[PDB]
């Protein structure tokens, strides 16, 4: 007894062309660093960044023709797996998704709640991580808040991984983005570090995982087709492990 | 040299074997198969067999996952002068293939029958695996279907599943048959032969 989700996204495969064997050269995507990760901490962090990585290639295809019914379907579907159907969860991640590191009052905003939301990550920070963020508060320069109020919406540890992954990956960006800038040069080098630390565990094998999820571009044809090829895999191991 | 035609994959319980045909020639040809695995490192197409003059390709040696897709092609060969290659549509062991039935003891206390279930023989870290098993059970004239699932249970581990139903109605005679559906596409292995108990009442 088959899934209703499949049939459909054999629909998206077809529509790609993610059926030719073109798609199989160089590796995977996203199969094999799933593989890696047994914890569901761990795996949650992870699936974070691929749900993104589908919602984003998705808008970019929602409405084509023979395909806008698939799109629909398999979206719902992952929205059962991945957010339990809860439209609270879904919206904070997509806000959280959204965010743009370019925006200069967004900046701003992130570098003000910086040292709170390391606390939120269960780190105790150290007196020089303290002088190098206000280094970064001084640099940069509303009754609303970018990570505090999401963070305080959610409780329980898997849904805390989910947002938490978005928030780390939005600063490791915003960081390199300024990474080699003069004045503030040192300060982001200093943050940077303490923040993998702590979110990695210090397991250097996680960290890696986590940039190469984190830098492929959607954009690129190939890298497109790939993960049209492996989502049904990657929707089958999506839902809570036991 | 003309190209191959009609090439095809199966696989009983996860031993994938290739065939083609040809048509006749005035020289006897002869073939060389390819495989190219989901996930290959570069861009190559791995020999499975080369230059054989019968027309089939055991390919059991070069599956990664069950799950995972693979692909495979055919060229045929007169001393320098090769066809253009005949490729297979993508297959996947997992999701194209069969797997044979589980197999099934039945045995009887006081109130109710306990049916152990062997996972199909293949089976003793993969998406590949029996995720639900559907019995089926007669008892004297009437008929009901259970669910075991896998995952979700006590009962099940990496040897066999358990399962205990109750005796009642002054019902005799109890026959039991199932079939495994598959963890990804829920496709099903074959169906066991029932093997049946008699209850003195
Ligand atoms: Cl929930």
């Amino acid at each position: 007894m088959q899934d209703p989700y499949v049939k459909e996204a054999e629909n998206l495969k077809k529509y790609f062309n993610a059926g030719h064997s073109d798609v199989a050269d160089n590796g995977t995507l996203f199969l094999g660093i799933l593989k890696n990760w047994k914890e569901e901490s761990d795996r949650k962090i992870m699936q974070s960044q691929i749900v993104s990585f589908y919602f984003k290639l998705f808008k970019n295809f929602k409405d084509d023709q023979s395909i806008q019914k698939s799109v629909e379907t398999i979206k719902e579907d992952m929205n059962v797996k991945f957010f339990n159907s809860n439209k609270k969860k879904r919206d904070d991640f997509e806000k959280l998704t959204n965010y743009s590191v370019t925006d200069l009052n967004v900046q701003r905003k992130a570098i003000d709640e910086l040292i709170q939301v390391m606390a939120e990550l269960g780190a105790n920070v150290s007196g020089e991580f303290v002088k190098e963020a206000e280094n970064l508060k001084k640099y940069f320069n509303d009754n609303g808040t970018l990570f505090l109020g999401i963070l305080k919406n959610w409780k329980e540890e898997s849904d805390r991984k989910i947002m938490q992954s978005q928030i780390v990956s939005f600063y490791f960006k915003l960081f390199k983005n300024f990474k080699d800038d003069q004045s503030i040069q040192k300060s982001v080098e200093t943050i940077k570090e303490d923040m993998n630390v702590k979110f990695f565990n210090s397991n250097k094998k996680k960290r890696d995982d986590f940039e190469k999820l984190t830098n492929y571009s959607v954009t690129d044809l190939n890298v497109q087709r790939k993960a049209i090829h492996e989502l049904i895999q990657v929707m089958a191991e999506l839902s809570p492990a036991a | 040299v003309p190209t191959p035609t009609n090439v095809t994959i199966e696989s009983y319980n996860m031993n994938p074997i290739v065939y083609w045909e040809y048509q006749i020639m005035p020289q006897v040809p002869v073939f060389t198969v390819e495989v190219k695995n989901y996930g290959v490192k570069n861009s190559e197409w791995i020999d499975a067999c080369i230059n054989i003059s019968h027309h089939y390709c055991n390919i059991s040696d070069h599956v990664g996952d069950p799950s995972n897709s693979l692909w495979v092609r055919v060229k045929a060969r007169v001393g320098q002068k090769e066809s253009a290659y005949a490729k297979s549509e993508e297959f996947a062991v997992c999701r194209d293939g069969k797997i044979g039935p589980p197999k099934l003891d039945i045995r009887k206390e006081e109130k109710q029958i306990m049916i152990d279930i062997f996972h199909p023989s293949v089976f003793v870290e993969t998406t590949c695996y029996i995720r639900v098993y559907n019995v089926y059970v007669r008892m004297n004239g009437s008929e009901i279907q259970y669910k075991i699932l896998t995952q979700k249970e006590d009962d099940c581990d990496e040897i066999q599943c358990q399962l205990a139903i109750p005796v009642s109605s002054l019902n005799s005679q109890y026959c039991v048959s199932a079939e495994g559906v598959l963890h990804v596409w829920g496709v099903t292995t074959e169906k066991s032969k029932e093997v049946c108990i008699t209850i003195f009442n």
